[PDB]
Formats: C-alpha cells, sequence, structure tokens
C-alpha cells in the first residue's frame, strides 16, 4: 500500500517530462501558419500536429527505459503511437464548456467545423469528441495523465517493433506504478483508463484511413510538414 | 536532406 522510491522517480520523471513538452501559455502557437475559415485550416492544423510530434518525441526520450531501447524500436514506437498521444494530450485544452481544445484566444480555438476544413470528416471527429468527453470526465491527475501516455507509447503491440519482450516489462512497469498509485490516491478507474487505450486505437484506424486520402492528393500532400509526412507516411 | 536523425 506505499509507493516504492523507484515507483515514485518515475512518476516525478514523467511530470518532469510533460512539464518540459507541454508550454500551458500556447504562446509558440503564433508562429504557425495562420488559421483561416478548400481545406483552409490545412496549414495551421498541419503547423499544430508537427509542432506537437516534436513534443511528443521529446517527452518519449525523458520516459525511464525509453532511451535504452534501440534506435528503431523508439522510431517505431513514436510512429504508430504519435496520433494517439496527440489526441491523449489534446485533453488538456479540451472543454467540455466549448466541446472544442481552447489554446489562448479565438483564434486557437478549434472545433470540428475547423478540423473538417482539415480533411477530415465527422466518422472521425465525432468518436474523438466523445473520446475527449469521455476522458475529460475521469477527471485525471496529472500523474495519472502522463502515465497514461507514456503507458500508450510503450505499448508492445506496435508495427515495427523488434524487442516486444523488453518494451512490455517497461510498460509493464508503469502498469505497475499507476495501478499502485490508484489505490493510494483513490480508496475501477485502471479499467476505465485501460479502455481509452483501445479507444484510441480505433481512432488511430480512422485518421490513418482520412489521412491516406488527404495525403494522396498532391496539392494537401505539399501542405503538411516534413516530420507529419514522415510520422504519419506509410514508409517503413 | 538529413531528414526520424529529431531519435
Ligand atoms: C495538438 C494538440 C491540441 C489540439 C488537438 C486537436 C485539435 C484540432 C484537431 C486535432 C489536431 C485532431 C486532427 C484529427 C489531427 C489531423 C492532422 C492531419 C491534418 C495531418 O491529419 C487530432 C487532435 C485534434 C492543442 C494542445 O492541447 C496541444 C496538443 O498537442
Amino acid at each position: 500500500h506505499m509507493l516504492s522510491d523507484e515507483q515514485m522517480q518515475i512518476i516525478n520523471s514523467l511530470v518532469e517530462a510533460h512539464h518540459k513538452t507541454y508550454d500551458d501559455s500556447y504562446s509558440d502557437f503564433v508562429r504557425f501558419r495562420p488559421p483561416v475559415r478548400r481545406l483552409s485550416m490545412l496549414p495551421h492544423l498541419a503547423d499544430l500536429v508537427s509542432y506537437s510530434i516534436q513534443k511528443v518525441i521529446g517527452f518519449a526520450k525523458m520516459i525511464p527505459g525509453f532511451r535504452d531501447l534501440t534506435a528503431e524500436d523508439q522510431i517505431a514506437l513514436l510512429k504508430s503511437s504519435a496520433i494517439e498521444i496527440i489526441m491523449l494530450r489534446s485533453n488538456q485544452s479540451f472543454s467540455l464548456e466549448d466541446m472544442s481544445w481552447s489554446c489562448g484566444g479565438p483564434d486557437f480555438k478549434y472545433c470540428i467545423n475547423d478540423v473538417t476544413k482539415a480533411g477530415h470528416t465527422l466518422e472521425l471527429l465525432e468518436p474523438l469528441v466523445k473520446f475527449q468527453v469521455g476522458l475529460k470526465k475521469l477527471k485525471l491527475h496529472e500523474e495519472e495523465h502522463v502515465l497514461l501516455m507514456a503507458i500508450c507509447l510503450l505499448s508492445p503491440d506496435r508495427p515495427g517493433v523488434q524487442d516486444h519482450v523488453r518494451i512490455e516489462a517497461l510498460q509493464d512497469r508503469l502498469c505497475d506504478v499507476l495501478q499502485a498509485y490508484i489505490r493510494i490516491q483513490h480508496p475501477l478507474l485502471y479499467a476505465k483508463m485501460i479502455q481509452k487505450l483501445a479507444d484510441l486505437r480505433s481512432l488511430n484506424e480512422e485518421h490513418s484511413k482520412q489521412y491516406r486520402s488527404l495525403s494522396f492528393q498532391p496539392e494537401h500532400s505539399m501542405q503538411l510538414t516534413p516530420l507529419v509526412l514522415e510520422v504519419f507516411g506509410s514508409e517503413v | 536532406e538529413n531528414a526520424x536523425x529529431x531519435x
């Protein structure tokens, strides 16, 4: 019923990793291509996602044990999970009152209508918003929020992974930390959090489907960034 | 260009 010193240091490392890679001021958003309201929101949202992928890379590198993996394993994990971590980390800007992502100002307030102007349809945006609502209602502590992101990223069942046993042992240790944290802090939540990981798989699928139609139009793929094209691309 | 060398 006590958290070990190593388990406590894992939480401290993950919370510190998230604070170093998530800027609550969103002051960098002014450097993206501006949002305008034929896919008028694609340049801004492409820059937003590309910026967020680089933050996820920095977060992943600070996960204890992630740096010990081979370079190929680190890339494979990030490529497969980047869109899921972005969907998870975006809950911090999501608001149940607005049903949208608020990032400081009306220019950087993104609703469902904005994402349709980036090439996506309600077949993705409806389950995505329902996901954000259900996740927001969990009222996760920052410790639980960052543990869920690290657990999602260290999933062993990802395409291209080589050392499945070592990655699962790292994820298992993170799950034990989360379960021990929940038992101490919440005298059912863990099952709800694990369910959200399965939801992220379905959202990953639908986004990958819709991203392929987007990236196969040269007029749209050229509006993306190098990092987006590489992370979301089918290249192996 | 030098592109996954953001490992
Ligand atoms: C980025 C983050 C934020 C919002 C995430 C959103 C809002 C707008 C639409 C998004 C970006 C979804 C889009 C379906 C992604 C489409 C990308 C592309 C056009 C390339 O297929 C995924 C997450 C949604 C803001 C902040 O929380 C940082 C976070 O990190």
